[PDB]
């Protein structure tokens, strides 16, 4: 049973189909996991999160420069960045953004829309739970949707360091198909439920080890088509076992080496040890944001 | 010479019999922690549970200034330990109650430098 994992991981034979999309239509839809007494849904579902995190081979090098997208909560607060600092490493550079005001853990908040963020340096972990729920129109066809994942693309595609990784959080009706085609471009990529919220239809896309180039070539509504397969065939039985052991959570300081190199000199044996966790390659200069106000 | 004294605002609406500020963030952990009472990880022992710091600060969570020259919060970004009895208002708890610059942990929930 998989009952005992902080989540269930989209199994490779899925991926490897060619299903149409249909809507989906899950079993354990109606049912809620029993929560330990007064833990929030979001910090249980952050901490399944990070959980699986840890088994992914995660570059973890000094001054990780984490950011977290959607990391407010409609009471003001930021569960997700409180779980993130705990399992980060201390003295890990966390920075925060929502579009609504909220009070956070992180290093260093921007409120605003997503589009609205810049920033200076790359980062080396990029987590999302943007989500709209002006996107659950079950009364029409359910398209690769633009917005705020068109601006995580492009941040991914020039602000995530060789080696780093990503998780953005999709769901039936929130998901992008270049989103999908850009999982080709890490080592590794999975769709994650976590067990805590395995009757939602929400996953976390994951990519582990960027790599800056198609190393496979995904068509993203095949592959939507897949996930939504996978989860109408594959019920998921509600757990919060995980969360009741959290000895090993701490995310492991691997001190992995970071490298400034420019293009051409990313051998495949650069791409082979960005592909095991073991290389981090960007600058490591100071850490430097901002949000674009329009004035009038 | 005019201030807002929000720290009695709150003391006086809980006297009154106001409901607690809610939805501090409690986080998963062993409950095997040193107990000290604010720590950059969560430290909570057995009798306490661990809260993320910006959650159960006042300040923070009313959006108003940090009463002292430079408005420096000693609670967020870190995480906050407070007695599973009085968990049920985290923000009165550390609004209230002083940690002991020997110990680490709570006068009176823990700071046993008196003995
Ligand atoms: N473009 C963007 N730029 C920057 N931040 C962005 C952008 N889009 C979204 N976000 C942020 O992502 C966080 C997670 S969505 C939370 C939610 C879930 C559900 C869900 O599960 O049914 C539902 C809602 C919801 C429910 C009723 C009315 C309503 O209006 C919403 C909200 C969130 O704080 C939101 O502000
Ligand atoms: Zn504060
Ligand atoms: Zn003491």
């Amino acid at each position: 049973s998989q009952a005992w994992q902080p989540g269930v991981a989209m199994p490779n034979l899925y991926k490897m189909q060619r299903m149409l999309l249909e809507k989906c239509d899950l079993q354990n839809y109606g049912d809620s996991a029993t929560l330990p007494k007064g833990i929030m849904m979001n910090v249980a579902k952050y901490t399944q999160l990070c959980q699986y995190l840890n088994t992914l081979t995660l570059a973890v090098p000094y001054n990780m420069r984490v950011i977290h997208f959607g990391a407010g909560s409609d009471k003001g607060v930021a569960p997700g960045t409180a779980v993130l600092r705990q399992w980060l490493p201390t003295g890990t550079l966390l920075v925060d953004s929502d579009l609504n005001d909220f009070v956070s853990d992180a290093d260093s908040t921007l409120i605003g829309d997503c589009a609205t963020v810049h920033t200076a340096n790359k980062w080396d972990l990029i987590i999302s739970d943007m989500y709209d729920p002006k996107t659950k129109n079950v009364t029409k066809e359910n398209d690769s949707k633009e917005g705020f994942f068109t601006y995580i693309c492009g941040f991914i595609q020039q602000k995530l360091a060789l080696g780093g990784s990503v998780a953005i959080k999709i769901t039936e009706h929130s998901w992008n198909a270049d989103l999908y085609k850009l999982m080709g471009h890490f080592a590794w990529w999975t769709a994650f439920v976590t067990n805590v919220n395995a009757s939602s239809s929400e996953a976390f896309l994951i990519g582990c080890n960027y790599l800056g180039k198609p190393r496979e070539q995904i068509d993203g509504y095949v592959m939507h088509a897949n996930y939504i397969f996978w989860r109408n065939t594959n019920p998921i039985q509600l757990s919060s076992y995980s969360l009741f052991d959290m000895s090993k959570f701490p995310l492991k300081l691997r001190g992995t080496a970071v490298m400034s190199l420019k293009e051409g000199q990313i051998n495949d044996m650069i791409l082979s040890l960005l592909s095991k966790g073991r290389l981090i390659i960007r600058e490591n200069n100071r850490v430097v944001i901002s949000s674009d106000v329009l004035v009038n | 010479a005019f201030a807002v004294d929000a720290a009695k605002a709150y003391k006086d609406y809980l006297a009154s019999g106001g409901q607690p500020i809610t939805n501090c963030v409690k986080m998963l952990c062993t409950h095997t922690g040193t107990g000290q009472a604010i720590t950059v990880t969560p430290e909570a022992n057995m009798d306490q549970e661990s809260f993320g710091g910006a959650s159960c600060c006042l300040y923070c969570r009313c959006h108003i200034d940090h009463p002292n020259p430079k408005g420096f919060c000693d609670l967020k970004g870190k995480y906050v330990q407070i007695p599973t009895t009085c968990a049920n208002d985290p923000v009165g708890f550390t609004l209230k109650n002083t940690v002991c610059t020997v110990c680490g942990m709570w006068k009176g929930y823990g700071c046993s430098c008196d003995q």
